[PDB]
């Protein structure tokens, strides 16, 4: 199945405050109206980036894996909520041909009712995650509307990834694509509306 | 940078020829300004009472409640709104150019045409008003026996410059523009610091830092060859706008001595309609002319004729044109109906009937 | 000199531009955390034969080396590479302590694709090999009473070893007729054999402990880097500064704006920066250039008087009789609170003049004569006589025809 | 020789464009003075202030080398009284206008 | 030519301010002909006679 992505999947581009302005800028970024995989836990490509989002009330979902094999031969990233931290490690797991919980390494790290959205790309060895999380109404679908992904980590990790996994009751997959896009940033510097050049010819008019 | 300023120098006057390219634009602003507003020897100021016979300037003359702008110089400044690049304040303050244009607007006011001749010579209002319909070919007593009428149509029009002002800045699109063209300009002079054209980085002290004496040098030399580049594009950019301006400030500096310190006879140039006066505003880089006009709003048709045959003798109008209402036959002013009956007076003979194509009969009085 | 010429005409001319220089440098930096543990490594409970070499490995922390050479306790100490000072600053993408015991005359062996029997048969070293070897005499405890043979190195190979080739094959070393068998006798070897350390040894026979730090950056980005200084926060003054290497030349200052988290520099609608976030008292401050402006001379000409004022302008007296006009400051002319028409014009209704003991005088400009003109609603002025005037009004019409020969001017001959 | 032909070359088009846009300025005062000569010399003006301050009589021209200057002769009102004004006068109940 | 175009963006705005130039002469020439001609308000008409 699929569902339309609306005008979500936007998030903060860079480390910058800027205020009451008008931003141009060309990033991997989800195109607004595209459709996306919906999903009530194949090994999924990565392309050049991801966007993944879920509608919860449960806590179902518990992290992710990313790598080129996702498997034994090379290093690979397992992300894991603990229910009380995010716990990332880098091993070259062994890892079994499915998820399971509790229900070599040479890195590691610790940090329906409502949408949790997120991104993840990997450039030149760096490793970008972005997130926000927001009530919500609706049942089925991506809430049509407007809100930023905010960095929660940016990891110097020297890894491919080509290929990922979902650990854990309903979840969304997007890809990424080269675009460039306008950005509204608000008297207190958040972004607060957006432009998807490419869309069509009013938007590149804007 | 001590670096690249060394090797500026084998360019040799080309730095030098910008800024004063530049200040001649800078210094003609103030004479553009200058040449407008200035055009009035003394500040002229209005009697403490407003007795102009029911015409009603308030809103165009100063409002000390207002900088000493009017009303409709306080909208008109509402409607319109670092790399070794400096902006100069102009000589004239906000505050002497409506200085200025009080001046000019009082002087019109309480002495006519006059005070652009020489000395201000005082005259009541509604007779120079009077005066003024005569500069149009209608008769000064149109004026006196409607002056309630000519006042409330004025009344009302300049009301409807402040709700349309007040409404919409679209007017204001020529002042905004020349707004708008020169941020368009410094923006564009300070994004092309960013360009390489070739070098290896846009930053000069990363070139500095990534190479060797003689290797470095090849590179600074693309950044200067680059950014004089873009500096010659703007001065010349500009000084090809600064002629289009003074081109307009020459236009507005000859509206104000032709429409305001006069009365323009110059079909359309002073608005449309027959020219009666108009009263200078001031606006942001700019000025505001309202042009008042007479404008004729209803008529009939006439039958009507050359001349007319007396006993023998071919009368032709002084000044007027001869019509009938049917069974009548009047002489009128042209600009308004007006019919007074044919008399000695009104007209002057030259001959027989015989040589006039389509002379009429009728009787002229003799008083 | 601005001019080319002896004699000055009355105005004012722009001579040069005024620019406040940085007056000293600001550095600011994190908060600093995870320093290696340098210090520990170097007291390791154990050590290895040299042809098993025993690898550390240093990832995720903060460096500094100045100890191991600081400290006059290590008899021996070499740099390649990197000098030993420069270290304290460096980026590594991997970090390694490689430790063995030999030898004192086979220490100095230990150096990028140089020759001897440890480096050709035991911890070879590539040509751009970026490391220190660090060591020290161990005779008080590596020796022994009849000597020590707990210690060995590969004495024989038929080749000298590639770069990190840690060999560690064991069949005998044949030398002649003998048959190899596994087993030594006449002409035929183990290819590893023993120093026998005696506590009685002379200095060059004596055992030395080493430890060798080994560096290396990849495509991969760094995991070890050195500390950073930083400096008193010092607002309202012209610096030059550097926030986490984000550098500039400005005046720093407080502001009321409000940076998100993650955000750390603000930018100008031109993308020049106009405020950052201090990494150690999280304040943000607004960034300005330093002061610069053009400097004008008024002279009243040099035919009436050789007294000048100068116009700083758009700069604030602060930063340069003294006046502030609102055009910039202004210096060796009086302010005087008549009003003239303008003789020498300066900006914003100011202009100056030469007038009387004669100074140079700034004031505010008059526009004429005030005038009631005496307006009543039933009197005219009528003129009882005239003057024929007559006025001079001059228009330039043509310019001299020049013609320039391109090929000429640009090459000619 | 290749730098001193770039250079010399950005050199006289920096010239000659300044020429272009001078020559403009020129022109626009070369236009203005073949106006004032119709309309000063070979005339007489009712545009206020075109032909001097006051009201025109008439002008002379006077060449000057690469211009021209106009002597213009003018009436000024110069001596003033006030007196008592009125827009009509009235007589056997009707109203008189001055011609 | 790609390899060309490639190179002629590290010029930056040179290529944008041209286009926005001739731009600027081109719709200037349509104004110019309505201040000329269009004077008038109707299409007036002379009689059959
Ligand atoms: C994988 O990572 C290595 C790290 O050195 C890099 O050389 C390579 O380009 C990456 N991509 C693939 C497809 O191997
Ligand atoms: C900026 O944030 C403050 C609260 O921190 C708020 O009072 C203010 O209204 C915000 N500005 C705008 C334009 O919303
Ligand atoms: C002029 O207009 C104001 C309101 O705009 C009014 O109060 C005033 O009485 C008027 N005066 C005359 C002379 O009409
Ligand atoms: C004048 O005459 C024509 C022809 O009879 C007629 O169409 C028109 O309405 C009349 N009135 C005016 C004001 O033109
Ligand atoms: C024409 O003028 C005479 C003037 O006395 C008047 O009596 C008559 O009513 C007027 N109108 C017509 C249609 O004749
Ligand atoms: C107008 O035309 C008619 C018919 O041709 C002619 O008889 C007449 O003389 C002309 N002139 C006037 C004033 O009617
Ligand atoms: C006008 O009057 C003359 C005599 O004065 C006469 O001969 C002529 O026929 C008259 N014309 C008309 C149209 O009545
Ligand atoms: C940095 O350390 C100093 C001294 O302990 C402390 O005052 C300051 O608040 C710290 N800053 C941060 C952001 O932790
Ligand atoms: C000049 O600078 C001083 C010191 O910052 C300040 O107190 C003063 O208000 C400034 N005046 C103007 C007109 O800038
Ligand atoms: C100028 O005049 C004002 C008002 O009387 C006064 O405050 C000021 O002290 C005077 N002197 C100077 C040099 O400004
Ligand atoms: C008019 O002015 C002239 C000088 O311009 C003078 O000779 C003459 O006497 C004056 N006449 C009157 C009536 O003032
Ligand atoms: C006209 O009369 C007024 C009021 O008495 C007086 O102020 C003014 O100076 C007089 N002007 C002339 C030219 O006599």
């Amino acid at each position: 199945a699929y569902t339309n992505s609306f005008t979500r999947g936007v998030y903060y581009p860079d480390k910058v405050f800027r205020s009451s302005v008008l931003h141009s800028t060309q990033d991997l970024f989800l195109p607004f109206f595209s459709n996306v995989t919906w999903f009530h836990n194949p090994v999924l490509p990565f392309n050049d980036g991801v966007y993944f989002a879920s509608t919860e009330k449960s806590n179902i979902i518990r992290g992710w894996i990313f790598g080129t094999t996702l498997d034994s031969k090379t290093q690979s990233l397992l992300i894991v909520n603990n229910a009380t931290n995010v716990v990332i490690k880098v091993c070259e797991f062994q890892f079994c041909n499915d998820p399971f919980l509790g229900v070599n390494c040479t890195f590691e790290y610790v940090s329906f009712k409502n949408l949790r959205e997120f991104v993840f790309k990997n450039i030149d060895g760096y490793f970008k995650i972005y997130s926000k999380h927001t009530p919500i109404n609706l049942v089925r679908d991506l809430p049509q509307g407007f809100s930023a992904l905010e960095p929660l980590v940016d990891l110097p990790i020297g890894i491919n990834i080509t290929r990922f996994q979902t650990l854990l009751a309903a979840y969304y997959v997007g890809y990424l694509q080269p675009r460039t896009f306008l950005l509204k940033y608000n008297e207190n510097g958040t972004i607060t509306d957006a432009v998807d050049c490419a869309l069509d010819p009013l938007s590149e008019t804007k | 940078s001590t670096e690249c300023s060394n090797l500026l120098l084998q360019y040799g006057s080309f730095c030098t020829q910008l800024n004063r390219a530049l200040t001649g634009i800078a210094v003609e602003q103030d004479k553009n300004t200058q040449e407008v507003f200035a055009q009035v020897k003394q500040i002229y100021k209005t009697p403490p009472i407003k007795d102009f016979g029911g015409f009603n300037f308030s809103q165009i003359l100063p409002d000390p409640s207002k900088s000493k702008r009017s009303f409709i110089e306080d909208l008109l400044f509402n409607k319109v709104t670092f790399n070794g690049l400096t902006v100069l304040p102009p000589l004239l303050t906000d505050e002497m150019i409506a200085q200025y244009t009080s001046a000019l607007l009082a002087g019109t006011i309480t002495s006519g045409w006059t005070f652009g001749a020489g000395a201000a010579l005082q005259i009541p209002f509604a007779m120079q008003m009077a005066y003024r319909f005569n500069g149009i070919g209608v008769t000064q007593n149109v004026l006196y026996e409607n002056q309630k009428l000519i006042a409330n149509q004025f009344n009302s029009a300049i009301g409807k410059i402040q709700d349309s002002l007040s409404s919409t800045a679209s007017a204001l699109g020529k002042l905004q523009d020349v707004v708008n063209q020169n941020a368009q300009a410094l923006n564009t002079l300070v994004k092309q610091l960013s360009s390489n054209f070739g070098a290896i980085s846009s930053v000069l002290n990363d070139i500095l830092a990534r190479l060797d004496k003689v290797e470095a040098e090849v590179q600074i030399d693309r950044l200067i060859t680059g950014r004089l580049q873009s500096l010659q594009t703007y001065v010349t950019q500009q000084l090809i706008r600064a002629a289009e301006i003074r081109a307009s400030a020459n236009l507005a500096a000859t509206k104000m001595s032709e429409c305001v310190l006069g009365q323009s006879k110059r079909v359309d140039f002073c608005g449309k309609g027959y020219h009666l006066m108009s009263f200078p505003q001031s606006a942001p880089h700019g000025v505001v002319f309202l042009h008042v006009t007479y404008v004729p709003a209803q008529e009939k048709n006439f039958t009507t004729a050359p001349a007319i045959c007396h006993d023998g003798k071919a009368h032709f109008p002084r000044e007027g044109v001869f019509v009938s209402n049917g069974t009548h036959w009047f002489v009128t002013q042209r600009n308004f109906y007006e019919p007074q009956i044919i008399t000695t007076h009104n007209t002057f003979v030259s001959g027989n009937c015989d040589v006039v194509i389509g002379i009429v009969n009728n009787t002229v009085y003799d008083p | 000199c601005t001019l080319k010429s002896f004699t000055v005409e009355k105005g004012i001319y722009q001579t040069s531009n005024f620019r406040v220089q940085p007056t000293e440098s600001i550095v600011r930096f994190p908060n600093i955390t995870n320093l290696c543990p340098f210090g520990e490594v170097f007291n390791a409970t154990r050590f290895a034969s040299v042809y098993a070499w025993n690898r550390k490995r240093i990832s995720n922390c903060v460096a500094d080396y100045s100890v191991l050479y600081n400290s006059a306790s290590f008899s021996t100490f070499k740099c390649y590479g990197v000098s030993p000072t420069k270290l304290n600053d460096l980026c590594f993408t991997n970090v390694y302590a490689d430790s063995f015991v030999i030898r004192g005359d086979e220490v100095r062996q230990i150096a990028p694709g140089q020759t001897g029997k440890i480096a050709d048969y035991n911890y070879k070293l590539p040509d751009d090999f970026t490391g220190c070897v660090i060591a020290w005499n161990s005779n008080n405890l590596d020796s022994k009473v009849g000597g020590n043979y707990n210690y060995l190195y590969r004495l024989f190979r038929k080749s000298n070893l590639k770069p990190f080739e840690r060999d560690i094959s064991t069949e005998i070393y044949q030398a002649g007729s003998t048959p190899c068998n596994g087993v030594e006798g006449f002409n035929c070897y183990f290819p590893l054999q023993s120093y026998g350390f005696q506590p009685t040894y002379g200095v060059g026979y004596q055992p030395y402990r080493v430890v060798v730090l080994s560096f290396e950056l990849l495509h991969a980005p760094a995991t070890v880097c050195g500390p950073k200084k930083s400096t008193n926060l010092v607002k309202n003054k012209c610096v030059n500064f550097n926030f986490n290497g984000l550098t500039g030349t400005g005046v720093l200052t407080e502001s009321n704006k409000k940076f998100l988290p993650f955000q750390q520099f603000g930018r100008d609608i031109d993308d020049t920066t106009d405020a950052v976030r201090d990494p150690q008292t999280l304040e943000i401050l607004d960034i300005t250039p330093c002061s610069f402006g053009g400097v004008s001379v008024i002279t009243p000409g040099t035919n009436t008087s050789n007294q000048v004022a100068v116009l700083y302008q758009g700069v604030n007296c602060t930063e340069v009789n003294v006046f502030q006009t609102r055009a910039g400051c202004l210096i060796g002319a009086e302010h005087v609170n008549n009003s003239y028409e303008c003789d020498i014009p300066i900006g914003a209704g100011i202009c100056a003049s030469y007038q009387t003991s004669q100074s140079i005088i700034a004031y505010t400009m008059s526009l004429g004569a005030e005038n009631s003109v005496a307006y009543s609603n039933n009197s005219i002025a009528i003129p009882i006589n005239f003057t024929i005037s007559v006025t001079t009004e001059i228009l330039p019409v043509s310019m001299t025809k020049t013609s320039v020969d391109c090929t000429m001017y640009i090459c000619g001959d």
